[PDB]
């Protein structure tokens, strides 16, 4: 707040001991410049109170509140990291595939199978997927659902980052 | 920035018969006013005289004339308290009477003169206003004559020892008078003193006395009283 | 450009920040040079005190004595009352020094095991950490959660959290075996100064070894991160060239305040001087030396550079026949 | 102005004292070198199976050095 | 809860440096000034040097230069702030709509480590490639000058010369080269190397570490096709190149100290340099001419050009001309000739600019008795030393003045039906009148045959069908313009003379003492329609026509005699509709029904220097929501006048000011003019806008601008000033001074230039031997300075010097107060002394004497001896209270005129400041910042209250209230700190707890109460402060709920108040000391919350987006872009 204004990304971090927590496998995403500028500063500031130390930040832990329009109105998502660049791509047009969203967004295709796989097969869908099926493909092709009946604010589509595989 | 004036055809020397019948209307006007008498000409065009007179090195014939004018009225309202009538209620409704027409005489006048009052007196070290000027005058020649300031501190003293022994008198005279005075700034070299002296004695007197009238009472209801 | 402080003083009208020349590195040579006694803290219900060490508290509440009996004592830093006593050692405490934030005491004694040993401040006056072979301990000055102690020319590195170690610094040939070796960081933490031999803290390995100038005192580091004194010689820590000597600084406990400004310490050889010195940071050059008179254990200044508590002995500087208080005096 | 935008987000990052701590309590050299005793056939000939371990307090160090004290 | 808010009451003015180039276009010749905080960009042209756009950036300026970074057209501006905040800067220009668009920002400072002692310097590379700077001790930043570099990401270069002096990039070398002067063991040297911020290194190298003069201090990069640099010490400049230098040392230099340099032939041929005495001197080179085509230098000579304003920076600008800036003095264009003039100089000034600073000293006293206070100040340094008269009064624009005396009126007439300006002026007098014809600017006396010059006149103009009209004492004239005689004569049925008399449009009011009379004007006739008597003769006459009548007004005001009162009749029948009590023996001479803004009121000035002012209900007749307001000592004659577009009033009176409309309320301002007893407004040919002002000596004809407020006299003083007071006594001021002498062969030192304190109508020296014994200055050393102090008796109206009265060499004079002391009626001047040496960092003796200023003679009262220099005196009780070195001592004068010392306290380390109210002192300190004492009566000494635990450097100290402190620091701070009153025990009750803390990035010297606004009766107080860059402040006290107010408001305002640079506010306002960093808080930044009105709407709107205030009531109201600005106002109306 001191540094005179903020972006529209209401940042918390999570800071995990690697002593005490599981190994796990960080990926270069293409995350916002806000996000990027302000997971800058809050490494800045843990490590100008805690120095000599590095914090690895880990994109595939990470999670985020995502609002989306619809034709019945803004209704906003419990999603992941992943899931947010995925949807995020969307926010410009659809109808993309599966490896362009892949590139896009900067992450692995294990772990945009399950992002994919949840937002546009289960309920309360964002996405619909093309090719009407559980499983994710390559050439699938996505669409933004537009026809979005739901009440609830806040729906949980990020079962993938809290389920086992 | 100067401006050239070409052609300058000019009277930098208004007529001096309009000089000096502005001045000679303002010296009536005092005069009219002297002795609480009616004025011939409209307060009005004697202000817009007195405007008119007030110029460069001109004023000091107005403000003389009306100082002379002023102090020849003055010395004139001596001469109705030269007299033995020590009337202890009659002699001081008389010089309240002259002050307080004074007064208003010299409001008139300097109403009037409130041109000349604002400039060339008011705008200089011991220039005193119309008002003060009557003022400085009235106590110089009527209130600091021996007869006058006798009597006026007499009767006044002399209505107050009778009120202390219980009898009736005019307080609204006191109050008048005594406001005269400190007006004047005469109260406290002329009355104060003769009459704290004489009241003090009372005092002395009145212990003496009333402690020994009601069966040696509870006099200390007569101390506070 | 003048000396005098009325034409100095006068010139701010014009010449900001101070007026004239030098500013502090003139100005600091009228403060520092002018010591007067204030008060003194002793010990509740003693006839004689036994204060070895001191330190201010993270938040200067308190002064911190360490007596020579093993004790800590706190005494309100503006009443000069006894607060709080605990327990720390069976000996003399060598050093007291508190965390930033004030959480933790680093403690440590001259003989007395655990001869350092990390206890809590907060709440409870609990241990953390015993270190059984650490003389000497004290904090970094970046990152506070690791702390350096000294065993013999051994420097142990540890993090409170636990206390567990971290990395050691050693070298038996380069270490100058100076009899008050206290292994400390330089302001980036990054080298550490052992016994005479700087360290690199990212291979383990020396990376300059100073000559044996003296034998007790094996340096310290100034705040600018370009100087590192060695007794009296002065070191360029980025290049391990030799800048300047400073004789003043022969033993002389020489410490830096907040601001990088000022430097003071006390003499040593009971092997303790009589007086304490202060320098002026910007080059060591000397400031004064404060006639005292009386044998001087040790010495620490405040955040705002009030005053310089001083513990003196007032006695014979005996075992027992020793009598030594903590006296401030106003710079 | 866009179909999407973010309200909240959590990130999360893993915390490590590197404190050039890329060295050794017992063994002082460099965790990512050889272990004193593979840098010479002292304990293995085998120099590339020296390893490097984790502990509880944000630090590595190397696992044979540190191991080898077990004994002791 | 000492909460405070802050503004700026004098924009700051000191000349920071300066940058030349061409920033505002690729062909356009730029110069920028340096205000601390601030920057105006002017472009200089044939004409002169001109605005082009005022900015401001959050944070005090460290670095400025302009750049081209390889393929832009046009330069682009680098800044640095002292919080080491950088930007590179693009000018913009959308045709009328200027602006700064910030390319890249961020922050180079580094994090560990101690700042060079040299403070920032950053220079940038002539091939554009990164900007350099020395910033930390052996630490050299670099900073790409890319496009792509939007970050401003910095590498660092480790230096070897760890103390330098003054470093700038080399030409003559393809690569990014700097020379500079440097000190190392071998004295001082100038070296170069080349810089390279991706290697973090400094490689080899145009030449080696070479001896300099020892007092060298100054490089100068040469351009091509010289190449290589010049060195300037004291006494020397050399010129060097590879392995080979250059020498000259000219005794024209070697007499004074060279500050600042500037290149103006871009051959490298030819450099300006100047100092601090004034002198300006043109340094050439001159080349040889090598057997390989190389340029090299042949030798070096030095001109002196001539005499100029201190020169702090110079920056040529065009083909002649130098901008000589100043931040010790006054700044100046002067063009350098080739032919040199009659005094032998080639410096031509050709435009001059004033500087209100650096402040050493204000005092406000009220010279004019307007009720609005003047502010003379000690300002200035070295020859630009001077004292400064700042008065508020909006200025006025004279055209013309004429001298006719005795003038009781004035109209301009339109002779001319067939021309829309005024033909003639008529001017009424005592018992006459004069017509002038108006001939463009120009006049002349004229006749018209309707017109009257042998009689007084009441009023004269022109009126409806095309008609010229005179009110005279005799009568009643319609004069028709086409024949400019009359048509048709009224005369008074009662057979009086007119003693009052208005007209207007389509009708005239006349009266003769109670008589009044209405008559119409037709196209040629004066209709008699009503009339009427009043019971009391009619004192003034006004029927201007209101509303949208046509020429008529409804209503008729008279202002009446005897009982003091004035009415509003129905104009047709004079029937009352309504009346008003206005006095007791006191007469209305002007009333009125006029307009001001759109709306109408009634006016009405007495002859007590009072004005009333009532609304006015123009349909029937009624007055309301009266006021009451003092202007003058005159009856004032109120008129009428159109501004700059809608309508005010004038007070024609001894104090002329000027009444207008502002928040539905009338309020006034004086104007800087001496007297008007008569208005009228004028629309000539010559002057087609501006007011004729008459008094009874003369005319003036000029506009009220209502654009400068605060004037300034500069009175040249020729050498730096120390302290001014006043004393009632002399009508004087008492002003402390010093002048330079130097030494040269023989006799120790002698006068280096004349000044105000010898240049004196009359003077004097101190006989005191009281440290004869003691002194024993150097004065045997060639080349070296003693300050001659003096106290000067100054006349409060001319300022010229009526008496000099020199101390004894080496005598300063530290302190001055105007007081009378213990039982003695006389107020004297009190002068507080010290004995100052070379050898001595502390004095040990002074001494506090006492003068009394008797026309043209100081005469001395008394001289007491103390120990230590006084360095403060202040007036306590009665008594003098005096700083001595650390020891605050009070002293009783007895009736043997001297003083004794009574009691002392010295409990700190220097008494640097002393200010006192009642019985508490505030001492000032170098290291603890603020003390509070109080003096014991009872005890007949002082006792310790409270210490500020804050080990703060003060650079000037205030009272505020008895347990509160205002002052600011040598930090560039401001704070304020209040006693713990409500605390438990004593370290909390002796503390002088900080509660706001500000930072201003300005450096305050001196504190004052007091403001210059005129006095006619959200924040209070008026702690008025001056600074060493010639900004006056000014700090208010703020109640609980203005104070959220305004925290709230300055938290939204800074959202869309963007700076030059993207710097953010945060920066600036934060408290910054050696040891601690703090957000503004307890403090307002009025300067943000007046710079709200100066955004578009749009942006006001996102300011008071969700901004409820809180209030004393405790109710929260939201606020819009329009109420914001009532905020504002409500501030600015106050401070």
């Amino acid at each position: 707040q001191n540094q005179s204004d903020s972006g529209p990304i209401d940042l918390t971090v999570n800071i995990l001991t690697m002593g005490y927590w599981p190994t796990y496998t960080p990926m270069e995403v293409h995350l916002t410049p806000e996000m990027i500028k302000l997971q800058e500063v809050f490494k800045a500031f843990y490590l100008g109170k805690h120095s000599g130390r590095k914090l690895q930040w880990q994109t595939t832990l990470g999670h985020a509140v995502l609002k989306a329009e619809f034709k019945e109105g803004k209704k906003e998502f419990q999603v992941s990291l992943f899931q947010t660049l995925v949807l995020l791509m969307f926010n410009e047009g659809d109808g993309f595939s599966f490896e362009e969203i892949k590139m896009a967004t900067g992450i692995e295709d294990s772990e945009l199978r399950r992002t994919l796989q949840s937002l546009a097969c289960g309920k309360a869908r964002v996405l619909i997927k093309s090719p009407k099926g559980k499983e994710v493909e390559d050439g699938d092709k996505f669409i933004f659902n537009g026809e979005f009946k739901h009440k609830l604010f806040r729906i949980k589509i990020n079962q993938i980052q809290m389920k086992e595989t | 920035k100067k401006l050239v004036i070409k052609n300058f055809r000019d009277r930098p020397r208004l007529p001096d018969n309009y000089t000096q019948d502005t001045w000679r209307k303002l010296h009536e006007a005092v005069r009219a006013v002297q002795s609480s008498t009616s004025i011939r000409y409209n307060l009005e065009e004697l202000y817009q005289a007195v405007e008119n007179l007030c110029s460069h090195k001109v004023s000091p014939m107005l403000y003389k004339q009306l100082r002379q004018a002023c102090e020849d009225h003055v010395q004139a309202q001596i001469l109705p308290f030269r007299e033995d009538s020590l009337d202890s209620v009659l002699f001081l409704k008389k010089i309240n009477t002259c002050w307080q027409d004074h007064c208003r005489q010299m409001i008139m006048i300097r109403s009037i003169f409130l041109f000349l009052d604002r400039t060339y007196v008011l705008q200089n070290s011991t220039l005193p206003s119309i008002w003060d000027m009557g003022l400085e005058l009235f106590r110089t020649h009527i209130i600091s004559d021996k007869m006058v300031q006798s009597k006026t501190i007499d009767g006044i003293l002399l209505l107050i020892e009778r009120e202390r022994s219980g009898e009736a008198v005019d307080r609204s005279l006191l109050r008048s008078l005594l406001g005269m005075l400190s007006d004047l700034q005469v109260y406290k070299d002329s009355f104060e003193l003769k009459f704290l002296e004489e009241t003090n004695c009372l005092y002395a007197a009145e212990g003496q006395r009333l402690m020994q009238e009601r069966e040696v009472p509870e006099y200390l209801n007569h101390v506070s009283k | 450009a003048p000396i005098n402080f009325t034409s100095r003083l006068n010139r701010r009208a014009s010449f900001p920040k101070y007026g004239g020349v030098d500013g502090g590195c003139f100005d600091r040579h009228l403060i520092f040079s002018r010591f007067r006694p204030i008060s003194v803290f002793r010990e509740a219900n003693e006839d004689e005190s036994g204060f070895t060490c001191c330190a201010f508290s993270a938040r200067e509440r308190f002064l911190m004595l360490g007596t020579c009996t093993g004790q800590l004592k706190l005494y309100n830093v503006f009443s000069g009352q006894e607060e709080a006593s605990y327990n720390c050692h069976n000996s003399a405490i060598t050093h007291l020094e508190p965390s930033r934030d004030g959480s933790l005491l680093l403690t440590s004694a001259t003989w007395s095991q655990p001869l350092s040993a990390l206890w809590g401040m907060k709440s409870v006056f609990d241990m953390k950490h015993s270190f059984t072979e650490d003389h000497y301990v004290e904090f970094s000055k970046h990152s506070q959660d690791r702390v350096i102690g000294t065993k013999g020319d051994i420097a142990h590195i540890y993090d409170i959290q636990t206390g567990n170690k971290l990395l050691t610094l050693f070298n038996p040939d380069l270490a100058n075996n100076y009899k008050r070796n206290c292994a400390t960081f330089n302001p980036t933490d990054d080298l550490v100064l052992n016994d005479g031999v700087l360290w690199d803290v990212r291979s383990a390995q020396a990376i300059h070894k100073f000559d044996k100038f003296n034998m007790n005192i094996s340096g310290v580091f100034h705040p600018n991160g370009l100087e590192v004194i060695i007794n009296t010689e002065i070191w360029d820590l980025r290049t391990f060239h030799l800048l300047h000597t400073v004789p003043a600084l022969d033993q002389c406990r020489v410490v830096f305040n907040h601001t990088g400004t000022v430097m003071y310490g006390a003499m040593l050889q009971s092997p303790f001087g009589s007086s304490f010195r202060t320098f002026n940071a910007t080059d060591y050059k000397p400031i004064a030396t404060i006639d005292v008179k009386r044998n001087i254990f040790d010495l620490c200044t405040d955040t705002k550079d009030c005053y310089l508590a001083v513990i003196e002995n007032q006695g014979s500087m005996d075992a027992l026949n020793m009598d030594t208080v903590c006296r401030l005096y106003e710079v | 102005k866009k179909r999407f935008e973010v309200k909240k987000w959590n990130a999360v990052a893993l915390w490590a004292w590197d404190i050039v701590v890329d060295n050794c309590a017992i063994c002082r050299n460099h965790i990512m070198d050889l272990c004193i005793e593979c840098q010479a056939n002292q304990a293995s000939a085998t120099s590339e199976e020296c390893t490097v371990a984790w502990g509880v307090c944000n630090h590595a160090f190397h696992f044979h050095c540190i191991s080898r004290w077990l004994k002791t | 809860m000492s909460y405070n808010y802050v503004v700026t009451a004098q924009k700051p003015t000191a000349v920071n440096g300066c940058v030349t180039g061409h920033f505002t276009s690729a062909e356009d010749l730029n110069l920028l000034i340096a205000k601390n905080t601030r920057l105006e960009i002017y472009v200089v042209t044939a004409e002169g040097l001109r605005p082009v756009k005022e900015v401001g950036m959050y944070g005090k300026i460290a670095v400025m230069e302009l750049f081209r970074p390889k393929g832009e057209s046009k330069d682009l501006l680098f800044i640095l702030t002292a919080k080491y905040n950088a930007c590179i800067l693009e000018y913009k220009q959308s045709g009328e709509s200027i602006d700064i668009i910030t390319r890249a920002h961020g922050n180079v400072q580094d994090r560990i480590g101690r700042p060079s002692e040299t403070g920032i310097i950053g220079i940038i590379d002539p091939e554009c490639r990164m900007i350099g700077l020395r910033l930390y001790d052996g630490l050299f930043k670099v900073i790409p000058l890319d496009r792509d570099n939007k970050e401003l990401k910095a590498f660092n270069i480790r230096l070897e010369e760890l103390h330098v002096i003054d470093v700038k990039f080399l030409y003559g070398c393809q690569a990014p080269t700097i020379c500079f002067v440097y000190q190392d063991p071998q004295g001082r040297h100038v070296k170069t190397y080349e810089v390279s911020l991706r290697e973090k290194e400094f490689n080899k190298g145009p030449w080696k570490q070479e001896n300099v003069e020892a007092e060298a201090s100054m490089v100068i990069a040469v351009p091509e096709p010289f190449g290589g640099a010049i060195i300037i010490g004291q006494e020397s400049i050399t010129y060097h190149n590879g392995d080979k230098y250059l020498a000259i040392a000219p005794p024209i230099i070697k007499q004074s100290t060279i500050v600042c340099h500037n290149r103006v032939d871009p051959n490298g041929s030819r450099y300006l340099l100047g100092d601090m005495e004034g002198r300006l001197f043109m340094l050439l080179l001159e080349k040889e001419e090598q057997m390989d085509g190389t340029v090299t230098l042949k030798d070096l000579r030095v001109e002196l050009l001539g005499e100029t304003s201190i020169a702090e920076c110079l920056t040529y600008l065009d083909n002649g001309v130098v901008f000589v800036g100043s931040r010790l003095g006054d700044s100046q264009l002067v063009k350098l000739n080739v032919d040199s003039n009659e005094q032998g100089s080639y410096v031509v000034a050709m435009e001059t600019f004033t500087n209100l600073g650096p402040i050493v000293d204000m005092c406000v006293v009220d010279l004019e008795r307007q009720g609005q206070g003047q502010l003379v100040t000690c300002s200035g340094a070295f020859k630009e030393g001077s004292l400064r008269i700042i008065r508020n009064g909006i200025g006025i624009h004279e055209h013309a003045s004429i001298d006719l005396p005795g003038i009781k009126g004035l109209w301009p007439l339109r002779s001319d039906p067939n021309r829309e300006t005024d033909d003639t002026l008529v001017l009424s007098f005592v018992g006459q009148t004069r017509v002038l014809m108006l001939n463009g600017e120009e006049v002349e006396e004229t006749e018209l045959m309707g017109f009257v010059d042998d009689q007084q006149t009441f009023f004269c103009g022109n009126v409806a069908h095309q008609q010229l009209i005179q009110i005279t004492s005799a009568s009643v004239r319609l004069v028709s313009q086409e024949p400019k005689a009359l048509v048709s004569e009224w005369k008074e049925p009662q057979a009086k003379n007119i003693s009052v008399a208005s007209c207007n449009s389509s009708q005239v009011v006349v009266a003769v003492g109670r008589a009044l009379y209405y008559l119409q004007i037709h196209p040629q006739e004066l209709r008699q329609i009503s009339h009427t008597e009043m019971e009391h003769e009619v004192a003034c006459l006004d029927i201007t026509p209101l509303g949208d009548s046509n020429g008529l007004s409804p209503l008729c005001a008279i202002g009446l005699w005897t009982d003091i009162s004035a009415r509003i009749l129905k104009l047709p029948s004079f029937e009352l509709l309504h009346k008003e009590m206005l006095g007791g023996e006191i007469i209305p001479r002007s009333i009125l029904m006029t307009t001001f803004e759109s709306s109408h009121y009634l006016l009405c000035a007495l002859g007590d220097g009072a004005l009333f002012y009532f609304g006015l209900n123009i349909e029937t007749g009624l007055l309301s929501d009266r006021k009451k307001v003092t202007l003058g000592t005159q009856p004032t004659v109120l008129r009428t006048f159109r501004s700059l577009s809608t309508t005010n009033v004038f007070a024609c009176s001894d104090r002329p000011t000027v009444i207008y409309s502002s928040n539905h309320k009338l309020v006034f301002s004086n104007v800087n003019l001496k007297e008007v007893n008569y208005m009228c407004p004028l629309n000539s040919d010559g002057y087609p806008d501006s007011l004729a002002l008459a008094n009874n000596s003369t005319l003036t004809i000029g506009t009220i601008d209502e654009i400068q407020k605060l004037h300034i006299r500069t009175v040249p003083l020729y050498e730096s000033p120390r302290k001014i007071c006043y004393q009632e006594v002399s009508q004087c001021f008492g002003v402390l001074s010093s002048r330079i002498e130097v030494q040269d062969t023989s006799g120790g030192t002698t006068a280096l230039r004349p000044s105000a304190s010898t240049q004196a109508l009359s003077s004097s020296v101190s006989s005191s031997k009281l440290f004869s014994s003691s002194t024993a200055p150097h004065e045997t050393s060639f080349g070296e300075e003693v300050e001659v102090h003096n106290l000067l008796i100054i006349d409060q109206h001319t300022f010229e010097v009526l008496h000099a009265h020199q101390f004894l060499q080496n005598e300063y004079a530290l302190s001055l107060v105007s007081c009378k002391l213990g039982k003695d009626p006389n107020t004297y001047f009190i002068v507080g002394t010290a004995m100052v040496y070379p050898e001595e960092a502390e004095p040990k003796q002074g001494r506090i004497v006492v003068f009394q200023y008797s026309d043209g003679k100081l005469q001395t009262v008394a001289e007491k001896e103390v120990k230590g220099a006084v360095y403060s005196m202040v007036e306590f009780n009665g008594k003098l209270l005096a700083s001595i070195n650390s020891t605050v001592r009070l002293y009783e004068w007895t009736t043997e005129k001297e003083l004794r010392t009574e009691c002392n306290h010295y409990n700190n380390i220097m008494a640097l400041y002393l200010k006192t109210k009642g019985d508490f002192i505030l001492v000032g300190d170098l290291m603890r910042s603020v003390l509070l004492l109080a003096y014991k009566p009872m005890e007949g000494n002082f006792e310790e209250i409270a210490r500020d635990f804050n080990p703060n450097w003060m650079s000037a100290v205030e009272i505020l209230d008895d347990d509160n402190f205002l002052g600011a620091e040598n930090a560039f701070n401001l704070f304020v700190c209040q006693k713990d009153s409500a605390a438990t025990t004593d370290e909390e009750r002796q503390h002088l707890q900080e509660v706001g803390l500000f930072h201003l990035g300005e450096f305050v010297n001196v504190f004052c109460h007091g403001s210059l606004v005129m006095q006619n009766l959200p924040t209070q107080g008026s702690v008025l402060f001056g600074t060493v860059n010639g900004m006056i402040g000014l700090v208010t006290s703020l109640s609980e709920s203005w104070y959220n107010l305004l925290l709230d408001m300055q938290n939204r305002l800074n959202k869309v108040i963007k700076s030059v640079g993207k710097i953010e506010h945060s920066f600036w306002r934060s408290f910054h000391t050696e040891r601690k960093t703090e957000p503004a808080t307890g403090f307002i930044d009025g300067d943000l919350i007046e710079s709200f009105l100066d955004i578009s709407r749009p942006k006001m709107q996102e300011v008071v987006a969700n901004l409820q205030y809180d209030d004393g009531s405790g109710m929260k109201r939201e606020a819009t872009a329009d109420d914001l600005i009532k905020v504002v106002e409500e501030l600015t109306r106050i401070h």
